[PDB]
């Protein structure tokens, strides 16, 4: 130890002020710590405010603080330990244990803030991921160690959503994920550890292949802005130094925008449009360009994210979008018509849905399908205010289709059991492209729309169908 | 010493900037000589900025200020049963000291990831509406949202009277203590409601934590935290209690006005940046412990009220975002005859069937769905079209079970009451039955259940579940009654 | 007869409704300018409330 | 010996002032400056350091210099109580303003007081009869209880509020206060002169009425103060003399416009809409006064307007909580000749309870409400397509919510001018009968306009019997 002090001078909420001695400040990031009756308490570096004082964000509650308290800097930024003993193990924004396992006996720790990946590091692919999800591989298919995103307002599906990606995405996989809960309910923190061992995912008696890291909304807004940052150092360290494909799942992204919106005011900023921080789109940059594949290593992520009231043109899921390969945007109006997942089938798109990559049989449908379904949508007013008779006979022909189509594209989810009854289904890519086909081509005119509804692929629509008959 | 000390350098609208105070811990209590006590949320190298819990106008430049040496606390424990307090925990029915078992800070940390486990417990509120659509669990945040005057009070009220069901019993398990925390409100109408409660005989399990209109902002902006550790007591020694918070807009408000007068910079609508927090460490601390933490439980019910319908606005987004579901409420419900003036479509419990009645499940098997293909088929026959066979059927079903999820106030039902009802109407015996007389049906219906078909009513409240037998003997009792 | 009658009483039906709902448009538009202007103002608000301290 | 200080700072309303040695002046004791007109009073606001007082003035500030002497009352703004006041025109600093002399009352009270406490709250469900149909029908009154009318610029909150005063009022038997905050002159004018005609204010006799003005021309200090002055009164004829009291607010939406106007000023920080951070617990402050306790009762009808037409300002918003009936009026409906203009679906009461009004009543009352919801969520289709297009059901409904409608009109005995008929009171149990027979369709072949401006089923069936000819 050759450990250098300061003095908290300043509290106002999770803000907190330290003067330090001459020349000796620590730099912009530093973790900063007190001791606590109960433990200790982290601040991070923010601000030098001049006079040598310094600015800084808690990462635990300030209450029980006193002016003129000794502060240790610590030398570098907040830390996480990093490598295979993090596997299977809970894991807070400060890198400390949260599951009352022990200490996390790794080799190295890594600070939380690192450069993202140079222009140069870059590594451009266009291979496709399977999800067994008959909307997203036909019209929006996912892509290998690239960046997906889940847009959707409040209880339209995003975490169900996830989560039977970690279902049927993370046992095909070989390598290692990482989940990342940041500020949503410390409840379904607990059902996804509970989850973890009883799929085997995480063996506490052995190797473990996920690691877990949390910072829900109970915590303070300094500690939600971090954690992100931690969840994802433990990806990059899998990523570079384990030189493996890595899984990253993040729920919630817009709860990094959100905190760093809500501690804004009193780090000394104006505000943006909307109540937002004035540095949004910079944030933003730098944590998305480290969730990334390069050449050493390959991340494919799935990162929730939350739309505040609905609104996809409020600032933080708009600044998203451009971040990512594949969106998934989730919608009220399609779930409250009893369709899930509740994807817009229309909204959601992907780099990969080129005739170069799925093929041209495959990009045809998915065209064709959408057409059908966007003419749908264009009629949908004469149908109102003129109904169904009024409409021409190869539009009658188009609506009939579509309506089918709607009701296809849901999928029953095997995550989703408790809230249906309806055991789960998983449908693979190239039927879900066959199957679209033929009902395009009129194959299936006949059969009553409610045969399509909540199954798997066409030879579920016939079965439903002659039961339903008799 | 202006270590333990300090005095008053300016004061206003509830604020007091104190010199000195050298030692002051940040939210420390503070007692100043002239009677008032505050609280210290503003640590500035030259000064502290302090929240008053009472009037200023005895406050004066130069007066002395006084530690504690103690963050906001209250006294908790069952001492406190059927007893009215304000923010602070001191008695304000006029019935004596409160005997405390000890005393838990305002602001405590909730349960983190390990201690915890899945909702799996019913909180059985009586409502037909509720009980069988949204159903609430022990240790679940169901928030009750929607304009002035639509029934938000109601729904806790209800679900308060109906615990004197398992509250008379000496089976501690299956007890629900009740926390009323009324915020914003005015005297006289947290005092109708005690009477209320009285009249039922529900206070002696209830605990109301009023912080009123007339209190400084900063007993507002308190008063949820501090009913919460009340409430946490019983979760915490492995009891149950459930919490209304009536109602967080108004405590968002007083939170907006300490915050200004603090000079703390506004965010949007000019309430604090963190807002959001104000609600999120409140509601987390709502949770359903694990074994190895005995089990005990809190549920919140906070209530939100919008303007105009807009559910779309800053501070119902941030709460609709935190708990586990809502319910929804409308006049123009209310006005047609909707009561409770639930909005089926847009309400949702999240735990759903895991913390509800098997019996109340598998008679309202989609009944949600079923109702929804109403309001879908409803919507259509507006075009003044005929209809066919499937069409008229379902809009008759679901005209049916509308009406008999109408419910009047203070009358919440058992729930071997609630299943025979939704099996009648689900499975479809009330189809032929004229829809004005569907009143007169559930109080006959049960009338004859309660007399003839007793037997039948009781394997429902002590198994809560339905045997193939037991259907079959349902299916003949409804037939039975249909025709006289 | 009665088909020539129907359609002369739907083409007069159709005129009004068009008619009626023109009026609605022009209201409409004045309730979307003025809102639209309020939004702008109350935004700023904000914005400069936040800029004074 | 007086404490006394001089002015340092004057800005609009508020008026800064520093004291010589230790002793300063608590908040909220009124404060002195002697004008050649007469005296000016200040009201001690905040402690602002270094011997320094905010205060707001309550009265206009033009001519003060800085320097000028000020003296310390010792105490609050003070007002005459008791009996000595009933006849009388007061002032928000409690000095007479109708050259009738002093006001030589026994007591003086200070006009800041707490609220009663929680444990001195008195319930009681108890319908208050007002002759007024959709009042009585759809949203009754309380004995005891606190009524808010709201509305927006001329919809008819004060024609309201003088039918009730001539309804209520003329025989009531305790005693009545009556607050005039920040509305017309001329209406308080109006008003002094129509109750010494109806006998309520005798000058040489007998007084059941004190009179407490404020208006529109006063400076915000005033119209800040004069509703707590008016208060005053009200609590000492409810704890000492224990009676049943009657207070009219006209309008007490002006106390926090007023207190807004001085907020900046006083240096806080404006919330939404510039609003006073403190509008929430100022209001409350206020509001929780005007309340009927153990030693008596008070019923209380106040003004509330609405600024812009918009129910979702924060000054009507949070009066809403305060109010246990409260009448919304629209301006929607009275742009169609519908007075009372009122909202028979917005319009709220706490005794709206078949446990108060009997089964009966409160079946009519739903139906009521029903029909008119109908009618309601179908303006819509019916604006763009007309009548041709509803189902048969709905063309029923509609057209007996369109007589329902009207029947809740009444012409009013204040608003003969305009209507150019006669009064009508109407008795609660006769509108009861009367729109449960027209829900029963035993009127359903009369012309809609012999439901309009009429009192009870009678009148209906006489002026159908009229235009037959
Ligand atoms: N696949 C599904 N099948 C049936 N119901 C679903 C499905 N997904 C979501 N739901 C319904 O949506 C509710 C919430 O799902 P969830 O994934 O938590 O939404 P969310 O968007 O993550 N909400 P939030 O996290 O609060 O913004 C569930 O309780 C179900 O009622
Ligand atoms: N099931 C019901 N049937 C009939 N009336 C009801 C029912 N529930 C509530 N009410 C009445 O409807 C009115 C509003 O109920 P209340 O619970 O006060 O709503 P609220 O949303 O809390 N209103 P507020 O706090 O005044 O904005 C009261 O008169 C209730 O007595
Ligand atoms: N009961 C009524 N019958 C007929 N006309 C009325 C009635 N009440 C009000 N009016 C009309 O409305 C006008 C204003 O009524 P008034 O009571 O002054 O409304 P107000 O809302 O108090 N106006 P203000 O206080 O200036 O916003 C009168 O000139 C009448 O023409
Ligand atoms: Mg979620
Ligand atoms: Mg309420
Ligand atoms: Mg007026």
């Amino acid at each position: 130890s050759t450990p250098i002090t300061g003095k908290v001078t300043a509290v106002i909420g999770a803000i907190v002020d330290v003067h330090f001695e001459q020349s000796e400040l620590p730099a912009i990031l530093n973790a900063l710590e007190i001791k606590t009756p109960q433990g200790k308490l982290v601040l991070e570096v923010a601000q030098h405010l001049g006079e040598n004082t310094v600015r800084t964000i808690a990462m635990d509650g300030t209450e029980g603080l006193v002016r003129g308290e000794k502060v240790l800097d610590t030398g570098g930024p907040i830390s996480v330990p990093v490598g295979r003993e993090t596997l299977g193990r809970i894991i807070n924004v400060i890198g400390e244990p949260i599951d009352e396992r022990g200490p996390i006996k790794s080799k190295l720790r890594k600070p939380i803030h690192a450069d993202p990946p140079s222009f140069a590091e870059q590594s451009t692919s266009a291979e496709i991921l399977e999800t067994g999800i008959k909307v997203v591989d036909l019209l929006a298919p996912y892509a290998r160690g690239g960046k997906i995103g889940l847009f959707g307002g409040a209880g339209v599906g995003k975490t169900v959503f996830i989560q039977e990606l970690i279902n049927n995405i993370a046992k095909a996989h070989g390598g290692f994920s990482v989940f990342t809960g940041v500020g949503e309910r410390t409840r379904e923190g607990n059902d996804l550890y509970r989850e973890m061992k009883e799929t085997g995912v995480i063996n506490l008696e052995g190797e473990s292949k996920v690691a877990l890291v949390f910072g829900q909304m109970n915590e303070p807004p300094g500690a939600r802005a971090r954690v992100a940052l931690t969840g994802l150092t433990i990806a990059e360290y899998f990523r570079d130094e384990e030189g493996q494909d890595v899984l990253l799942f993040i729920d919630n992204i817009f709860r990094f925008t959100q905190a760093g919106s809500e501690v804004s005011a009193l780090l000394g900023r104006i505000p943006s449009a909307v109540g937002y921080q004035p540095t949004l789109a910079t944030d933003m940059g730098l944590l998305q360009e480290r969730i990334t594949t390069t050449k050493k290593g390959s991340v494919t992520s799935v990162q929730a994210v939350y739309v505040p009231a609905d609104d996809l043109t409020d600032p933080a899921p708009a600044t998203t979008f451009a971040h990512l390969d594949a969106t998934t945007v989730l919608s009220r109006g399609i779930s409250e018509l009893g369709i899930y997942p509740a994807v817009d089938p229309l909204d959601s798109k992907s780099r990969l849905l080129d005739a170069a990559v799925v093929g041209q049989e495959h990009y045809d449908v998915a065209s064709k399908v959408q057409e059908t379904l966007q003419t749908y949508k264009s009629l949908q007013d004469i149908i109102a205010i003129l109904g169904m008779d009024e409409l021409s006979e190869q539009d009658k022909l188009t609506v009939e289709r579509a309506r089918k189509i709607q009701r296809f594209l849901s999928q029953p989810f095997a995550v989703a059991e408790v809230f249906t009854g309806i055991p789960g289904k998983l449908v693979r890519l190239k039927d879900t492209v066959a199957s679209f086909k033929a009902v395009l081509e009129g194959k299936y005119d006949n059969i009553p729309e409610h045969a399509f509804y909540m199954v798997g692929g066409i030879e579920d629509v016939v079965a439903k169908a002659e039961k339903l008959a008799a | 010493n202006l270590n333990e000390t300090g005095r008053v350098l300016a004061v206003g609208d509830g604020i007091a900037r104190v010199f000195g105070l050298n030692n002051i811990q940040a939210e420390e209590l503070v007692e100043f000589s002239s009677g008032v006590k505050g609280m210290a949320l503003n640590l500035e190298p030259g000064q502290v900025g302090i929240v008053l819990f009472g009037s200023d106008r005895l406050v004066k430049e130069g007066e002395l200020v006084k530690r504690t040496g103690n963050i906001v606390d209250v006294p908790v424990g069952p001492g406190l049963l059927g007893r009215v307090v304000d923010a602070l925990g001191n008695p304000i029915d006029g019935k004596g000291p409160i005997d405390a078992a000890g005393r838990s800070r305002a602001q405590v940390k909730a349960p983190g990831i390990l201690p915890r486990r899945s909702v799996h417990e019913p909180v059985q509120t009586g409502l037909k509406a509720v009980d069988a659509l949204v159903p609430i669990g022990r240790g679940q945040r169901e928030l009750i949202i929607g304009d002035r005057q639509t029934g938000k009070t109601a729904v806790a009220l209800d679900t308060i009277l109906n615990q004197k069901r398992w509250n008379n019993g000496s089976d501690e398990s299956k007890k629900l203590y009740c926390v009323y925390v009324a915020v914003g409100q005015k005297r006289s109408t947290v005092a109708q409601l005690v009477q209320t409660l009285e009249q039922h005989d529900a206070m002696k399990y209830s605990i109301i934590v009023a912080a009123t209109a007339s209190e400084a902002a900063p007993l507002q902006y308190l008063a949820p935290f501090t009913a919460a550790s009340i409430g946490e007591w019983f979760r915490d020694n492995g009891k149950h209690a459930l919490i209304v918070y009536d109602d967080l807009s108004k405590q968002a408000v007083a939170y907006r006005q300490l915050s200004l007068l603090l000079r703390r910079p506004p965010g949007r609508e000019a309430y604090p940046g963190d807002v959001f927090y104000l609600h999120s460490r409140l509601l987390e601390r709502a949770a359903k412990l694990s074994e190895k933490e005995g089990s005990g439980s809190l549920t919140a019910l906070p209530v939100i009220e919008t303007q105009g319908g807009d559910v779309s606005a800053y501070i119902p987004t941030n709460v609709i975002s935190i708990t586990d579901g809502q319910i929804f409420l409308e006049a123009e419900l209310f006005y047609k005859g909707i009561r409770p003036a639930i909005n089926v479509g847009l309400s949702v419990s999240r735990v759903g069937s895991a913390a509800q009645v098997k019996a109340l499940k598998q008679v309202a098997g989609s009944l949600k769905l079923f109702l929804a293909q109403y309001r879908e088929v409803a919507a259509f026959a507006q075009f003044g079209s005929d209809l066919d066979a499937s069409t008229k059927q379902t809009l008759v079903r679901g005209e049916r079970l509308t009406q008999l999820l109408k419910q009047n106030q203070y009358s919440p039902l058992a729930t071997e009451e609630q299943v025979p009802l939704i099996y009648a109407g689900v499975n479809g015996h009330l189809d032929g039955i004229e829809l004005s007389r569907i009143g007169e049906f559930e109080s006959s219906f049960l009338s004859y259940l309660k007399s003839n078909h007793n037997e039948l009513l009781t394997e429902i409240r002590e198994k809560g579940e339905l045997s193939k037998e037991l259907l079959a003997s349902l299916k003949s009792a409804t037939e039975s009654f249909v025709a006289t | 007869q009665g088909y020539a009658a129907e359609i002369s009483a739907r083409r007069n039906a159709m005129d009004n409704a068009s008619k009626n709902a023109g009026d609605m448009i022009n209201r409409y538009s004045i309730l979307y300018n003025r809102t639209r202007q309020a939004v702008i103002t109350n935004e700023l608000v904000d914005i400069i409330t936040g800029a004074s301290s």
